[PDB]
């Protein structure tokens, strides 16, 4: 149409309009009790351990909190729901581009770097606290990235509401080099101790994963899972 | 020089000829021969070896400053063939790009990814009218993680490819024929056999019996992944061991 | 050097004095008393203030009048255009000096004098750009153009009101009253009313600070005059 | 004085590079547009008629821009792709700001400003595309515009662009009746003209694509005729030409 | 020392690229503008009308604001660009100073735009000349003309385009104070000037008048034919 | 200010989307009675509860993007793809969001399988297969929808159930001037009904 | 200055080769008018 | 290489950038500078040509101080040589500011040589028509001598000569066993070599410009003191005959 | 309190119809902490990279990167039409990463674009 | 052959309206290694000839048949570096489409976006067209796609095509042997035969490259699979 008020071409990214408007509007509404919409949070217990030849990642459930980042890397998220979703999707597509160029299946440190530098870029304003974990040619790696851009490479880690009970269970019963069943039971038990007042489980194992064949794109599927009336008007269409 | 494009089918980089050929890129390929030096890189069972001529035509010139083997990362080394300043500038660019990769991705750059990055930059040079190709060839070596030794060759056109053995310079065709004949027979050369192969290729296509001061050898090994440049004593040991046989 | 010049950044790395994420950066910020003087386009808490003013249109012109005297209460924009002061003294003086600069540039370009509507609109734009930043203006632009006598009230809050009777200040309420007027007053009778109105301000005061006579004015067709 | 740049006038005031840009369309396929009392149409010659070419998007040449407009390009195909994308963008920007569909001449004017900008700034090749627009708006009703590489548009009641546009225009000018055109007579005239100007081959309903625009129950209906209808039109023309002979 | 660059003087001191843009102007249809007493008139020849054309779309007389109008001769696409910039500038000036543009203000703006494009040999001048008629805010009729170089002057009557010289000779010999007394005489004088280059007159003539305090009015072919019939009667 | 309440339910090869209407109101301040449900397709609708200005802005920008998508791809958009477009727009605010929270309710134009969804103001979608609610009264709306929703409903039972849930959710013993508009999307037709509580 | 009026139909007041920069300065022009007026406006704005 | 030699971004049909070759000939346009590296330092010497008797002695110097420890001897266009002296000074100061110690001479040579090369790459700038030598001394590094030419190629030398008579001077340097001489004997021999290759008829009335950096200056670049320069000039004259 | 009113000389002229609604009153304190961090992110990343290149390698390295960036950004598309930045991304290293500038608020479908000539001659520094 | 400088500028039309620098970029494509695309009834085949034909090439290194997503794959004939730069761009565009719409990009959409990039490079001046013409094979909506995008940025949907050297004879060969009801296996046989038409000597599994696209997605055949196809 050619707007008269446009001199330079628009760019992409976050918009930052509505910022001052929302500040004034939220101060005004809070002085009247009007309850603007809020963001969805996903605070639930997420936990992970490294066993001898893999990791086990676990979460509470009715939802699915264990994200996909790579055929060898998976992620659990706590914090703002939209933030964990978008964060993991962006890093998953970046790791697809990386692997599709390199022809190698990704590295967990690459995902950790991407996540921590993206979360550092947005100065804690993206509320994604993650439990990253995967398996490369280097071995099983478990990380815990925090919304401000700080990671922590760990043997076991827990986040969410029951994180203290689950961390207590891990400090009680975690041993280096467990079996797949032992580690699976430990992660389930830590989650359960974190919920009581189902449980998802992701198992990435070194001997279920070939790091010598060329990388090929995986196939993906999807997620997200009286009184009487008086009809004043009716209007069928078509 | 100021600005514009030279008119002619072989006089600007962004002009095609009637046959769809970029002639300035081919002239850059001829610039690789400016220097009169040949480089051989040979990949073995568990090592990669780069061998280049070391001509120092000056008694007054400090010979420890003449070198064409460079260290890109701690575990990647390259032999540069072509114009000397262009070679050193492309080494500087490869060093920067490798450091950026380690920064962004948290692990050290592979060899194929480094030659791919350098070749992407070279393609950008061939497509734009302000820049020109570099008259140099980069042959990179490294030990990857699970593939093994790697020899890769970027070139002025932006083309790159992995090899089992490759050559650049004046005697590139003669060396390529020599190495083809060698690789058809057997290829699992241990470590000594790869060094002998590289030195024999260089000393056959040049018909020159070498001295430890007329030749440079840089190696990587699976057990010692770090790029290493052999001292004159080590090259002389290899040469005497080749001569006795 | 030629390469950094062909680049035309200028950015603090392609220069001299760079030793980190910045360093001295060609003078650690130190510079010069300007690179350009004026004659070209290029914490002190005690600013000054004003008091009482009238202004009515007419049949024979526009009549400004201010609470006597010293201090200044009417800015003399140029021979054909007047303006009063309220709020910050520096604000009124500076922005109407800029307005007189605009009016003279207009007259030079267009060979005819600016209209009062255009002049007041230029002033309203200049002070509206910095709305909410603390500018305090209460001017009142009056003149005479091809449309007859003109009278506008231009404010630092974006207001620009046309009218045939205005009044700003303390005695404003008493001075707008006592403004029992008619569009066809004789000139002497007009001077009479403006005198009487600034007086009915000061019938509760007398000559002193912002006190004296009436600093009367009169915008004729060929430019204003000072009646007394 | 010469013809190397778009930003150079010859010493008789001619912009030779723009004239050469406009010379590229005379190679392209014949696009024909006819305005009737109850609709508009676009008849376009399918230039790409090779055996191994796939059955493609609903039309090779006809593009939908709105709910209300369609275009039909002739010239360089890649420039045309860029230009139709920008047409659709311009129209959605008008709809976003005014909440009303863009009027047809405003869209044509905006695209032609883009094309003129490419004929005015140096170091930018003009668009070798001549478009042909058909639409409906509440101001002027059914409209048919034309545009050429110089960003120079005009509204017509019947026009042709592309190969043999001059013979087609002579035939339309001889046979188009102003005021007494209906969409069936416009389709007959389109087949007749598009036949006599495609004399490199015999006309068949595989080398022509026809799209009509009408208004039905308060909505515009841009419809690309099916292959089994263009055959019926061609038969009607052949029987007419047999009768008019003997 | 030649043409082929916009910003290069020839050894005689001529910028030839601007002069060739003015050559581009001298091929366009003739536009005649006459400034009257209380009416200002514009007339353009409709050169080589095609019968299958919507004439509304190829008009060469345009309104810039409610008091200013403009006819052009030259390349029509450049003219469209310049016209729309002038329209935005008329509205922007109203926003700046509340007062309607004087015809000189918008003439000056149009000339400054054309002059911006006569610099910088990476750009191309506008190959148009314009006849900007109008009424000032105090009611004075004006007629200005700009040319591709960025040069404007005020006229009493003028012609631009092909055959501007014959029409301007006719206007000089025939523009008096007795040809201006009424609105009708001004209209007939413009039509008579245009009939000096137009064959088969009346159907190749596009008149538009602007009376004081009134908007631009395009005369339909019926009114134009009535005026032409009056002219032939006055020929006796 | 009342943001409103938008609901959607699934039946058997049919979807329902409902929102309140505010028949009788002479309120003031920010707009209250706005249009909430926008047809985004032949069998696709979006409901937008929240600040009225942001509802209109989101609807208009969504229609911009959707119209462009449908012209470029030459196909009718699918409900899940509309969900993803809405999420992308909502999230491109994110730091200063739109105070709107949508529900998508439509029928897939290949198998006419119901799709319902509900996002938040930054676009985190929740795809359920029974019902969704969106608004400032989500708690009792959820309670009523859980108590009344039955699997494999038909258009009439769907209409009855969604009307009952809306009415008895916004109830507060205050259904006076409270209306409900209900669109029932089916493979063949779309039936819009505007209704009032019988108490009045 | 020599005016060189081209047509009798042209307002002489619009082709003035002597302009006023300020009340005490005046310019006489010769050459390209479009450039001259740029320099004249620079002078006027500079004086103000 | 006509037709392929107007830009520094054009390759000749045999892979030769000819603007860079013409820039190196530009270096051959000027009078000679030699630099000799010895057992305990580096000595520079320039056959500086007296343009006029009106110039204050010391003007048009061609022996710069690039850092406290580095000295630079130039040839070619003198404006280009001064710009490159400014660049080298900037590099040394920037390194010291970042990293807190004196820049190694090899690293300085790389930085400046890579600048010169960057000019040999574009159509927007022309190659530097100037060649220069850097020379330093550190207790932990020994004497070091580098020469950069207009193409951006820097090597390390034991003796270098740049300028008009680089070949004759190079022949004369090769006779010196500089690896086992101190800076004093090298100063005398540098003066001798400057006097030998001077062309007394074509060029006229030159003045020696001697400089050292060594352990006799404690790793600090300096002008050879007036008395030692007088002794060196007298030796050089008496050896010429 | 920003000071800086060039007000010594606040003689600048603006186009009123094209300036839209500008509020210099609030153009001194960004609307969000992340507003400028995101607006100038490629700028700040280039400055960080040029700084590390300068400090490690020398003047030549940022100069050559800036010269390549300037060259590729100049054989482009006129500002009223979207470009791909294919060569610029290959130079900067964004040919294999997707950020949030790439997926959010797509520049290719701007929802608002100015006049062709006005946008071209603004890029040319003519206003 | 310098038509008054109409030959050397990309932004100058010739007096006849030709742009004879984009058709010189089409002579780089017609001087590249042969490529074949055959759209069968249940899949597409992309067969090319490798330039890396000697024993000294690592064949886990660089490939001419590349995947864009799971369902889209490319081959080219022309200039290899231009192909690589366009391949990384096509992969980025596909991932942006996924990130926005949560669905794999359709083949036609990808072809359109890549062609717009190429067109941009044919209009500025100071830049050079791309010396590659791509073949894009994809599988969407239970329907195979074969497209071709040439240096000008103008893409074509094909049933079968041939690029690179000797492509007119290749297309003539393909016309006589392509039928719509062809199955993917017979398509692979026909594509290998069409490559064998214009081929420089004995054809091994190590000097040709094949990639297929069916319901399961795009896949590059291993040298053993190509060896088996060649043996029949």
């Amino acid at each position: 149409m050619a707007a008269v008020s446009v001199y330079a071409p628009p760019v992409g990214g976050f918009s930052f309009d509505n910022c001052r408007r929302n500040a004034v509007l939220e101060a005004d509404f809070a002085k009247r009790g009007y309850k603007l919409p809020k963001v969805r949070k996903t605070g639930t217990t997420i936990a992970g351990v490294v066993y001898k030849d893999g990791i086990v990642l676990g979460a509470d459930t009715n939802c699915s909190k264990i994200h996909f980042i790579s055929p060898n890397i998976y992620c659990c998220g706590a914090g703002t729901a939209a933030d964990t979703d978008m964060t993991t999707q962006l890093i998953s597509s970046n790791l697809e581009l990386h692997s599709l160029s390199t022809g190698r299946l990704p590295r967990v440190v690459t995902a950790n770097r991407m996540l921590k530098q993206m979360l550092f870029r947005y100065q804690g304003y993206i509320g994604a606290a993650l439990v990253l974990g995967g398996v490369d040619v280097t071995g099983p790696h478990l990380y815990s990235i925090y919304p401000h851009g700080s990671t922590d490479k760990l043997p076991y880690v827990t986040m969410g509401s029951g994180s203290l009970a689950a961390m207590a269970v891990f400090e009680d019963k975690f041993r280096p080099d467990m079996e797949e069943e032992e580690a699976k039971n430990l992660v389930s038990e830590a989650i359960a101790a974190g919920i009581f007042n189902n449980i998802d489980l992701c198992v990435i194992s070194k001997n279920k994963l070939d790091f010598l064949r060329p990388y090929t794109v995986p196939n993906k599927k999807g997620t997200r899972l009286t009184t009487a009336v008086l009809t004043e008007k009716i209007t069928p269409l078509e | 020089m100021s600005r514009g494009s030279s008119a002619g089918f072989d006089r600007h980089i962004t002009i095609f000829s009637p046959e769809g050929r970029l002639y300035q890129v081919e002239y850059a390929f001829k610039a690789i021969n400016q220097g009169g030096l040949t480089s051989v890189a040979v990949r073995g069972k568990d090592c990669a070896v780069i061998v280049t001529q070391k001509k120092v035509p000056d008694k007054l010139l400090d010979s420890s400053t003449v070198t064409h083997l460079f260290k890109i990362t701690e575990n990647i080394g390259c032999v540069m063939t072509g114009m000397t300043a262009d070679s050193r500038s492309q080494v500087q660019r490869a060093r920067y790009e490798a450091a950026n990769w380690k920064y962004k991705y948290g692990y050290e750059i592979p060899v194929d990814m480094l030659c791919k990055r350098i070749a992407d930059i070279s393609q950008v040079y061939t497509q734009n009218a302000e820049m020109r190709p570099l008259g140099c060839c980069m042959i990179l070596i490294g030990i990857d993680e699970e593939q093994g030794p790697q020899v890769y060759k970027c070139d002025p056109a932006g083309y790159y490819c992995g090899f089992k053995a490759t050559a650049a310079g004046v005697k590139q065709t003669e060396s390529t024929s020599f190495l083809e004949k060698k690789v058809k027979k057997k290829f699992d050369w241990t470590f000594e056999q790869t060094v002998e192969t590289a030195i024999t290729c260089l000393s056959t296509v040049l018909s020159i019996d070498f001295k430890p001061s007329e030749i440079e050898v840089g190696v990587v090994t699976v057990e010692n992944p770090k790029f290493r440049i052999l001292t004159e004593a080590e090259i002389d040991a290899h040469l005497v061991a080749l001569a006795e046989r | 050097m030629a390469l950094a010049s062909v680049l035309e950044r200028p950015l603090p790395v392609n220069q001299r004095g760079f030793f980190g994420l910045g360093g001295r950066a060609d003078l650690l910020d130190l510079g010069p008393g300007s690179l350009s003087d004026g004659l070209s386009l290029a914490p002190g808490i005690e600013m000054l203030h004003g008091t009482t003013t009238l202004a009515f249109k007419f049949r024979h012109g526009v009549i400004v009048a201010a609470d006597s005297r010293t201090v200044k209460k009417v800015i003399e924009i140029n021979p054909y255009l007047l303006g009063t002061m309220a709020g910050g003294a520096a604000d009124c003086s500076f922005w109407e000096r800029l307005l007189a600069r605009q009016c003279r540039i207009y007259e030079l370009r267009n060979k005819e004098r600016i209209s009062v509507a255009a002049a007041s609109k230029l002033l309203a734009n200049m002070v509206y750009q910095y709305k909410g930043m603390g500018l305090s203006m209460g001017t009142m632009i009056c003149g005479w153009d091809k449309r007859g006598p003109g009278l506008y009230y231009v404010d630092s809050e974006g207001n620009r009101i046309s009218g045939a009777t205005f009044s700003v200040g303390s005695g404003s309420v008493y001075a707008y009253g006592v403004m029992d007027r008619g569009y066809s007053y004789d000139l002497e009778v007009e001077q009479a009313y403006d005198l009487a109105r600034r007086a009915i301000y000061q019938a509760t005061y007398r000559d002193a600070y912002s006190g004296g006579a009436v600093n009367l004015y009169h915008v004729r067709e060929d430019g204003w005059i000072r009646v007394s | 004085r010469y013809d190397s740049r778009t930003t150079i006038f010859s010493p008789e005031g001619r912009l030779y590079q723009v004239e050469y840009a406009m010379e590229a369309i005379g190679h392209a396929g014949t696009c024909l547009g006819i305005l009737a009392n109850d609709g508009v149409l676009l008849a376009a010659e399918r230039r790409n008629i090779h055996k191994l070419l796939d059955e493609v998007f609903f039309s090779e040449k006809i593009y939908k821009l709105n709910e209300d407009m369609a275009c039909s390009v002739a010239g360089i195909t890649s420039d045309a792709n860029v230009l139709t994308n920008e047409l659709r963008l311009i129209a959605q920007r008008y709809l976003l700001q005014y909440q009303e569909p863009i009027p047809c001449e405003q869209l044509v004017t905006a695209l032609c400003d883009i094309k003129q900008a490419y004929t005015q700034f140096g170091g930018k090749r003009p668009f070798g595309v001549s478009l042909l627009y058909i639409g409906w708006d509440k101001h002027y009703g059914f409209q048919l515009y034309q545009s050429d590489p110089s960003g120079n548009y005009g509204g017509w009641k019947a026009t042709c662009i592309g190969n043999n546009s001059a013979a087609a225009v002579s035939m339309l000018k001889q046979d188009y009746k102003e005021g007494e055109m209906t969409l069936k007579s416009a389709l007959a005239l389109a087949i007749k003209v598009l036949n006599k100007t495609m004399d490199v081959s015999k006309l068949s309903a595989e080398k022509v694509e026809i799209a009509t625009l009408t208004r039905e129950n308060g909505k515009t209906v841009i419809r690309v005729l099916k292959q089994k209808e263009v055959e019926q039109l061609i038969k009607k023309h052949e029987e007419e030409e047999a009768k008019a002979e003997r | 020392s030649y043409d082929r660059a916009i910003t290069v003087f020839s050894p005689d001191g001529h910028l030839f690229q601007v002069e060739y843009a003015q050559e581009a102007v001298k091929k366009g249809s003739t536009a005649v503008g006459v400034r009257g007493r209380d009416i200002v008139v514009l007339g353009v020849e409709k050169k080589s009308v095609a019968k299958l054309q919507d004439e509304r779309t190829v008009r060469k007389i345009c309104a810039l604001d409610d008091n200013v109008c403009m006819a052009f001769a030259g390349l029509t696409a450049d003219a469209r660009i310049v016209i729309n910039r002038a329209r935005v500038e008329c509205q922007s000036h109203r926003l700046t100073v509340e007062d309607p543009v004087t015809v000189e203000y918008i003439t000056r703006y149009i000339a400054s735009l054309k002059q911006r494009y006569t610099q910088s040999n990476g750009r191309r001048p506008f190959g148009i000349s314009a006849l900007i008629v109008g009424f000032d805010f105090d009611g004075t009729p004006r007629l200005y003309q700009t040319d591709p170089s960025g040069t404007y002057h005020a006229w009493k009557a003028n012609a631009i385009g092909r055959g501007a010289k014959s029409v301007r000779e006719f206007l000089e010999k025939n523009y008096t104070d007795e040809a201006i007394e009424t609105d009708d005489l001004t209209i007939k004088l413009v039509i008579k000037a245009l009939l000096e280059v137009v064959q088969s007159g009346g159907k190749n003539i596009e008149l538009a008048v602007m009376r004081r305090d009134q908007s631009l009015k395009i005369l339909n072919p019926e009114e134009i034919e009535k005026y032409v019939a009056e002219i032939e009667k006055e020929k006796e | 200010y009342n943001g409103g309440a938008v609901m959607a339910m699934k039946g058997k090869n049919c979807v329902a989307i409902a929102a309140d209407r505010r028949f009788g109101i002479q309120a003031q301040m920010v707009t209250t009675d706005f249009q909430k449900i926008f047809p985004m397709g032949d069998r696709l609708y979006i409901g937008l509860a929240g600040l009225a200005t942001d509802v209109q802005t989101v609807a208009q920008r969504l229609k911009f993007r959707l119209n462009l998508y449908e012209l470029k791809e030459g196909r009718q958009i699918k409900p899940y793809t509309l969900m993803s477009m809405v999420a992308n727009l909502l999230y491109e605010k994110r730091f200063g969001p739109y105070y709107t929270e949508p529900v998508i309710a439509g029928l897939d134009p290949k198998t006419f399988k119901p799709f319902i969804c509900s996002l938040d103001l930054i676009g985190c979608p929740m795809v359920t297969d029974d019902f969704v609610v969106s608004g400032t009264c989500a708690e009792q709306m959820y309670g009523m929808c859980e108590s009344l929703w039955e699997p494999n409903m038909d258009p009439d039972h769907l209409f009855e159930t969604i009307s009952q849930a809306m009415l008895n959710a916004v109830d507060r013993d205050a259904v006076s001037g409270m209306g409900v508009i209900v669109h029932i999307i089916e493979k063949d037709k779309i039936t819009t009904r505007t209704l009032k509580a019988r108490m009045d | 200055v020599e005016k060189r009026i081209t047509s009798p139909l042209m307002e002489p007041s619009s082709i003035e080769k002597i302009v006023e920069i300020d009340a005490h300065i005046g310019c006489a022009m010769s050459g390209l008018i479009a450039d001259a007026k740029t320099l004249i406006d620079k002078a006027r704005v500079e004086t103000q | 290489g006509t037709g392929y030699d107007l830009s520094a971004s054009t390759f000749s049909p045999d892979g030769r950038v000819f603007q860079v070759e013409y820039a190196m000939k530009a270096v051959e346009n000027s009078s000679t500078a030699i630099g000799i590296r010895c057992k305990d330092g580096v000595v520079f010497g320039v056959e500086k040509l007296v343009l006029s008797k009106l110039y204050e002695e010391g003007s048009n110097k061609r022996l710069f101080n690039v850092d406290r420890h580095v000295g630079m001897a130039v040839a070619g266009l003198l404006a280009d040589a001064r710009s490159l002296a400014d660049i080298a000074r900037e590099e040394a100061s920037n390194f010291r500011s970042n990293f807190g110690y004196n820049i190694p001479l090899k690293h300085l040579a790389d930085r400046v040589a890579m600048y010169v090369h960057a000019y040999t790459l574009y159509s927007a700038v022309r190659p530097f028509g100037c060649s220069f030598m850097l020379g330093s001394y550190s207790v932990n590094d020994g004497a070091q001598l580098y020469m950069i030419d207009p193409s951006g190629v820097s090597y390390g030398y034991w003796g270098c000569a740049i300028g008009k008579a680089r070949q004759a001077a190079k022949t004369e340097i090769e006779k010196l066993q500089m690896k086992e001489m101190t800076c004093r004997d090298i100063v005398k021999e540098v003066a001798k070599i400057i006097y030998i290759v001077h062309d007394e008829v074509k060029d006229k009335a030159f003045e020696l410009e001697l400089s050292w950096v060594g352990e006799l200056t404690n790793g600090r670049h300096e002008i050879v003191p007036k008395d030692i320069r007088e002794e060196a000039e007298k030796y050089a004259k008496e050896s010429l005959k | 309190p920003v000071t800086e009113l060039s007000a010594s000389g606040p003689f600048e002229s603006h186009d009123l119809l094209r300036k839209g609604f500008s509020c210099v009153k609030n153009e001194l304190l960004p609307s969000h902490p992340l507003e400028l961090s995101e607006k100038n992110f490629q700028l700040n990343q280039d400055k960080m990279n040029f700084s590390t290149l300068r400090n490690i390698q020398g003047l030549f390295a940022p100069l050559k990167l800036q010269m390549e960036f300037k060259a590729v950004q100049q054989v482009q598309r006129l500002p009223f039409l979207s470009s791909s930045n294919l060569s610029l991304d290959v130079l900067r290293g964004n040919d294999e990463t997707i950020g949030f500038e790439d997926i959010l608020n797509d520049p290719s479908q701007s929802e608002v674009m100015g006049e062709p000539h006005l946008m071209v001659e603004y890029k040319l520094g003519l206003l | 052959m310098a038509e008054r400088g109409y030959s050397f500028s990309l932004t100058t039309f010739s007096p006849s309206g030709k742009l004879v620098q984009i058709e010189y970029a089409l002579a780089a494509v017609a001087g590249g290694a042969p490529s074949v695309g055959i759209k069968a009834a249940n899949g597409v085949v992309l067969a090319t000839e490798k330039k890396q034909k000697s024993i000294l090439y690592d064949e886990r290194s660089v490939h001419k048949v590349e995947p864009i997503t799971k369902h889209i794959g490319l081959v080219y004939s022309g200039m290899g570096p231009d192909y690589r730069v366009l391949v990384h761009r096509a992969r980025k565009l596909a991932q942006q489409y996924y990130l926005v719409y949560q669905e794999p990009i359709p083949t036609a959409q990808l072809v359109q976006r890549v062609a717009s990039v190429m067109q941009e490079y044919t209009q500025s001046g100071g830049v050079r067209p791309f010396g590659v013409s791509l073949l894009i094979c994809g599988w969407n909506e239970g329907r195979p796609y074969l497209f071709q995008s040439d240096p000008s940025g103008a893409y074509f949907a094909w049933k079968a095509t041939a690029m690179g050297k000797n492509y007119v004879n290749g297309k003539t060969f393909l016309e006589k042997r392509y039928n719509e009801d062809l199955e993917l296996e017979d398509a692979i046989h026909t594509a290998i035969l069409t490559l064998k038409e214009s081929f420089e000597g004995q054809m091994t599994e190590d000097n040709i490259e094949v990639g297929i696209c069916n319901e399961a997605g795009f896949r590059r055949l291993t040298p053993t699979e190509v060896k088996d196809y060649l043996a029949a």
